[PDB]
């Protein structure tokens, strides 16, 4: 039974992990979509100022 | 022999626990996978948009 | 162990997100560099043009 | 409430500090009372819908799904339901995974909760509350995630209430199997099989079925597919993490040829050996619907392997084949070798790594997939090829380098990929090609850099 | 009139072409032999009871 | 007297635009770590020029 | 007329996303400006023609 409750509760354990796995791969991809959001934004202000150029 | 027959089947429970951990480890390992190659996507298509 | 395990995870994604932010804010700065050499050498190349 | 201040200003005989600028409406007060009482007004009949709206996304994150799905259309109100009662939850809400809309992730979350935790899942309130829960959200909820099913809890009751049903995936267990050890209280027992088949029947919208993990064995497979033969909507069944045997193999095999809209089959992590690999081969032999087929972690072996593949020339629906962990040898890498240099392989995507092919098996997979350019992705890691001292030193030095491919693996691999690159035009750049490239980079600057110095030693006169 | 400056899109699409290449390799090397040691014992057991 | 409706860069980016008589003493560079504003770099962050 | 006109292009129907931007920045400012000068005389300065 102990030896049970130890596989589980390491299903405690894995949940959360997972929890914050997911969490840190959440932050990342926002962050990751706010600087390409930004880096398009600046990308297409170079290629309209760059033609006044 | 009863007793060894525990020394079986009670290991033979034991050992399924064992092959179960392994099992359930193995399916972390293989959504572990996936959400790697889920990040190696997006970083792909991170290269290829820009 | 779920400690030590906790603990990597949040390590482990706080060393993503700051090479990520150090990805970003470096590729943002040099961009910002070459867009200063838009703008400033515009006017600056304005002044050429009428000098030259 | 503001009565009561402007009575106290006027009473005393001051200035009314009651500016005419700082009175909220009565349409204010209507709206906050309707959207702190949202149950009062679930569909807000007689008020306009930007009270609606507003009363909605005032509402908290946590109502009722009886009131809140049939009642709110609001999607900022579900998705801040989503995250209040998950924002921190160990499961994320990624909207990609619900058709891009919230509600409905709402009500199938709050759907697989319900069904995980049913405490005596056949209670009568329990039912009556069911059935008002799937009513509400049977053209809103089309898909489930059930985990570690505690109880015996009725699928074809539940799929009898849910239209819009196309993805279920059932995993009986114990979600605590802790304090209690129970080998019969994990996985799917005679009743929940025989559940489960009556819901497959029963069901008419469902397209996809992954009751893997349930150790699924011959009968609880015969149960199910009692009522997946009556079905008419089934195109992917996945049983892997089961028991199942060589009779459910050859019931699998009868199913196939007297079906035609199954697609994807996952028989995986079971007990198919020999003579059940040679019954999926003879049904494949004239099966034209199935596309991918996974058998990893199954026992057929050599003598399997190669009667599934001797079928399969004939059987040339198949795109996906997952042979892994059946410990293929020599001949067996010939005769897939052959099959896939067939003109006529239709195979796009092949996972034959987990086998025992050896350097024999080299060339004669080597020439078939070269003479093959159909194939897109290959799976041989692991494999007894021959490995140099090189590669057995990097294995040493990290044991996660065992992973890595030998050299005779990645030129194999990389056939394919030529293949492929050919295909889709795309040019291979080969790791000679690569390194000859730098060298060539590398020269061009080194005979650019004494150039310069000659013209800058020219004008010192 | 660069020929290289016509097909630079040409040019930095086979230098993706070989970073993707890199990548795919990079990964697969790493990927998965561990789950073959696993079910390979999970037979042997099996064979063994 | 006159006030301007938009945020430009050109005013704080052309401010290193002097090294025009660059032909003389190398002198020791380190001694040239100024402290970078925080509160000037988290202002042109959060104030981005539209 | 040249509304009516049948392949009008397209820089004269739509406000690109950096357009929109500038637009929603200056409409802050000209709301601003209102908030810091309620008593002077509303000057028309005509921004935004259609």
């Amino acid at each position: 039974v102990y030896k049970q409750k130890i596989k589980h509760l390491l299903f405690q354990n894995q949940d959360q992990q997972s929890e914050l796995k997911k969490d840190v791969e959440v932050t990342l991809k926002q962050l990751e979509d706010q600087h390409r959001i930004k880096s398009r934004e600046l990308k297409t202000d170079v290629r309209s100022l760059k033609v006044t150029k | 022999e009863a007793f060894i027959q525990m020394l079986d089947k009670n290991l033979d429970e034991a050992e399924d626990q064992f092959q179960i951990a392994l099992r359930n480890h193995l399916i972390h390992i293989e959504n572990l996978m996936q959400l790697q190659e889920a990040r190696m996507r997006g970083l792909a298509e991170e290269f290829n948009r820009d | 162990e779920q400690e030590k395990s906790n603990l990597n995870i949040e390590d482990d994604g706080k060393k993503a997100k700051e090479k990520e932010d150090a990805y970003f804010e470096d590729i943002t700065k040099n961009m910002k560099q070459l867009k200063t050499q838009l703008k400033s050498e515009y006017l600056e190349k304005e002044k050429a043009n009428i000098q030259q | 409430m503001l009565a009561k201040k402007l009575a106290l200003a006027r009473s005393q005989g001051k200035p009314d500090p009651f500016k005419k600028d700082e009175f909220p409406l009565l349409q204010h007060i209507a709206v906050e009372v309707v959207s702190q009482n949202y149950i009062l007004y679930p569909d807000l009949k007689g008020v306009p819908e930007n009270v609606r709206d507003t009363i909605i996304s005032k509402i908290t994150t946590d109502l009722d799904i009886l009131t809140m799905a049939p009642n709110i259309d609001q999607e900022s109100f579900w998705q801040r339901a989503c995250k209040n009662r998950w924002e921190k939850s160990q499961k994320s809400i990624n909207i990609e995974e619900h058709g891009r809309s919230w509600k409905v992730a709402y009500l199938e979350r709050y759907m697989e909760e319900f069904l995980t935790n049913i405490q005596n899942a056949d209670d009568p309130n329990k039912k009556q509350i069911l059935q008002a829960e799937l009513k509400a959200a049977a053209s809103w909820i089309h898909t489930l995630n059930l985990q570690n099913i505690n109880q015996n809890i009725d699928i074809d009751f539940i799929c009898k209430y849910l239209p819009l049903l196309t993805s279920l995936t059932l995993t009986y267990g114990t979600k605590y199997s802790g304090m209690d050890y129970n080998k019969q209280s994990v996985g799917m027992k005679l009743s929940e099989a025989a559940n489960l088949g009556e819901a497959i029947k029963n069901c008419y919208s469902l397209l996809s079925l992954n009751i893997s993990a349930n150790m699924i064995d011959d009968d609880l497979l015969r149960f199910i597919m009692a009522g997946v033969n009556m079905n008419i909507s089934l195109i992917e069944l996945n049983l892997s993490h089961n028991k199942i045997e060589d009779q459910g193999a050859r019931r699998i095999a009868k199913f196939l040829m007297r079906n035609e809209i199954l697609l994807y089959l996952n028989l995986g992590n079971n007990l198919i050996g020999y003579e059940g690999s040679r019954y999926l081969a003879q049904a494949l032999k004239v099966n034209k619907n199935l596309q991918s087929l996974n058998l990893k972690l199954n026992n057929l072996g050599d003598k399997a392997g190669k009667k599934l593949f001797q079928d399969l020339m004939l059987n040339k629906t198949l795109l996906e084949l997952d042979v892994s962990g059946n410990q293929f040898e020599f001949e067996t890498a010939l005769k897939l070798s052959d099959y896939v240099a067939d003109s006529m392989c239709g195979l796009k995507v092949l996972n034959i790594a987990n086998n025992d092919f050896n350097d024999s098996c080299y060339e004669n997979l080597k020439t078939g997939f070269t003479k093959n350019y159909s194939l897109a992705k290959l799976d041989l890691r692991g494999n007894k090829f021959s490995k140099t001292q090189e590669e057995k030193e990097q294995e040493l030095k990290d044991p996660f380098r065992m992973f890595n491919l030998s050299q005779t693996e990645k030129e194999l691999t990389q056939i394919i990929i030529r293949h492929d690159l050919t295909a889709q035009k795309i040019q291979f750049f080969s790791e000679s090609d690569l390194d000859k490239i730098k060298q060539l980079k590398e020269l061009q600057g080194a005979k650019q850099e004494p150039e310069k110095v000659i013209q800058q030693d020219q004008n010192k006169e | 009139m660069n020929p290289s400056q016509t097909q630079k899109g040409k040019i930095q699409i086979q230098v993706s072409r070989g970073s993707i290449d890199l990548l795919v390799r990079t990964m697969y090397e790493d990927i998965n032999n561990i789950k073959l040691k696993n079910e390979r014992f999970q037979k042997k057991k099996r064979a063994e009871d | 007297n006159w006030e301007y409706v938009m945020l430009d860069t050109l005013l704080f980016n052309k401010g290193n635009g002097n090294d025009e008589e660059g032909n003389e003493n190398i002198d020791d560079p380190l001694n040239k770590q100024a402290q970078r504003d925080p509160e000037q770099e988290q202002l042109q962050d959060i104030a981005q020029l539209l | 007329e040249f509304k009516e006109q049948e392949n009008i292009p397209r820089q004269y129907i739509e406000n690109s996303p950096k357009e929109e931007l500038v637009l929603e920045h200056v409409i802050q400012f000209k709301r601003q400006f209102q908030y810091q000068l309620y008593y002077e005389d509303k000057r028309d300065l005509f921004l935004y023609p259609k």
